[PDB]
């Protein structure tokens, strides 16, 4: 038993962090980066060129 | 976002596919070049010599 304050803070700091570390996320976060890095790797390459 | 990355990577497979061909192409250049180079040096012989 806490707060009502404590209570609304776990809650929402469970509710928001589990939210943005679910693996959904990162998996979308992570493929938005192989874009980047893909097309990061075509102006290298192209350059190479 | 998996369709964009396949068509980055299959771009990049033939970027690489044309790489090796690039390498190819620059070495018959070359020796195209050099062949060049050597055929002058039988117009300074005749030149010299002659």
């Amino acid at each position: 038993v806490h707060s009502q304050r404590t209570v609304k803070k776990i809650r929402g700091n469970l509710l928001w962090y589990g939210h943005q570390d679910s693996p959904q996320v990162r998996r979308k976060l992570e493929l938005e980066a192989a874009v980047t890095r893909l097309r990061a790797e075509i102006q290298e390459l192209d350059q190479s060129l | 976002l998996e369709d964009e990355v396949q068509t980055l990577l299959k771009l990049k497979n033939l970027k690489i596919q044309r790489r090796n061909k690039c390498q190819l192409m620059a070495s018959v250049t070359s020796h195209k070049s050099l062949r060049l180079n050597a055929k002058e040096e039988e117009a300074t012989k005749k030149l010299k010599q002659s």
